[PDB]
């Protein structure tokens, strides 16, 4: 009467979440933003045994990115993106996530986007990580 | 007899673990290594791993470590406790929960099972990087080890980039020392924007090739990876502490 799985309920509060985010404002030349969560796999399950009710989930999480860079010479470069995170998981410590960035399409005259989402896009998926969990047990945590 | 995984590893002396170690080893020298440590809160268990001085006789039975379920041993063939490329490690592990009589894939795939596992296997990076602190211990390490090192690479997503960190090269900038990846990159002037790697079927080989010539023009350093395994870890890691990985004589 208290296993209550929640792959279901995270899979909607990271697209909540992670869908809009961005490394800069549209208008500068080096931009990128999450166009969306292309994959959750995993578990998500929440067990209550004893005063504490727990999950050890773990999750694999992956997104795509949209956005341009610092051409050549005057109007920015297109470029799409995903970014896969192997583990977002209880005990995770906001530096123990990983962000495998891949670029589709990708040329040498790209090579500042992978930057700009190493400094401006990951330090907020980290944060967004981290409070994962609270607001898991927040919720499906309690009667 | 209080088993000795469960004191406080600063309550245990070296003479201790040796001891511990050689009556489940039959090793005649000391563990290069142990880590003993402790997880409580949602998951809990102990575990006393030990790292050996050489490498096994086979090149290349698993019985190694030997399960404990709440001080009850179970199997000393545990299947999915510790991943293949670090079955050189010794010890045991003893688990709080864990259900009990599990039908095959229920034992090898368990939530709980695979929740250890990664506790280990981040644990025992932990343990490498201690030993890499220690310049004499850690070249006994990984000329003994560097391949497992290499395999984790292969396999491991999560902790892929760590162990990159535990590998080492002979570079154009460092013929009589191997050298790591953190320190290649500490000798990159600010526009060298990628490690540059060529592989070889040997260092011999490798010195002399007519690719050498156009980078040591510019300066630039060329790790030499001579191991047949040696590439497949690089093309899986593809970029190291955010710079790109690319082979001399390709794109």
């Amino acid at each position: 009467w208290v296993d209550k799985n929640c792959i279901g309920w995270a899979k909607e509060y990271f697209k909540q979440k992670l869908v809009g985010v961005e490394a800069g404002s549209v208008k500068d030349k080096k931009y990128a933003k999450i166009k969306s969560v292309s994959s959750i796999e995993g578990d998500c399950e929440v067990n209550q045994r004893k005063g504490k009710v727990i999950s050890l989930f773990d999750l694999k999480i992956t997104v795509l990115i949209e956005g341009h860079v610092d051409s050549k010479d005057g109007s920015a470069l297109p470029f799409e993106g995903s970014i896969n995170v192997p583990e977002v998981a209880f005990d995770s410590e906001a530096s123990s996530y990983q962000f495998d960035i891949s670029i589709f399409k990708e040329t040498s005259e790209l090579s500042e986007a992978k930057p700009l989402i190493r400094s401006e896009l990951l330090p907020k998926l980290r944060q967004i990580f981290q409070q994962f969990g609270k607001d898991l047990l927040a919720t499906h945590g309690n009667d | 007899t209080k088993p000795l995984w469960t004191r406080n590893p600063s309550d245990i002396t070296q003479e201790e673990y040796n001891a511990f170690y050689k009556s489940i080893s039959n090793d005649w020298e000391d563990p290069l290594y142990v880590k003993h440590f402790s997880v409580e809160g949602q998951l809990e268990f102990r575990a006393i791993l030990f790292i050996p001085k050489r490498a096994p006789f086979d090149l290349f039975k698993k019985n190694n470590i030997k399960l404990y379920v709440r001080r009850v041993f179970i199997t000393d063939e545990a299947e999915d406790l510790i991943p293949e490329w670090l079955s050189f490690v010794k010890g045991v592990v003893d688990s709080e929960d864990l259900p009990l009589n599990l039908s095959r894939e229920m034992l090898q795939q368990n939530k709980i099972m695979k929740v250890i596992r990664k506790n280990i296997v981040k644990k025992l990076i932990e343990a490498f990087n201690e030993i890499a602190e220690d310049s004499e211990q850690f070249e006994k390490f990984y000329s003994a080890f560097s391949k497992n090192i290499k395999l984790g690479v292969h396999e491991d997503t999560q902790n892929r980039a760590a162990l990159a960190k535990l590998l080492r090269y002979n570079s154009t900038k460092s013929v009589d020392e191997l050298t790591s990846l953190t320190d290649y990159v500490t000798r990159m002037p600010e526009h060298q924007k990628n490690i540059y790697y060529i592989t070889g079927e040997s260092l011999k080989a490798v010195e002399k090739s007519p690719f050498l010539d156009a980078l040591k023009a510019k300066n630039f350093e060329v790790l030499f990876l001579t191991d047949p395994i040696d590439e497949y870890a690089f093309t899986q890691l593809k970029e190291f502490e955010g710079k790109t990985l690319v082979d001399i004589t390709k794109d």
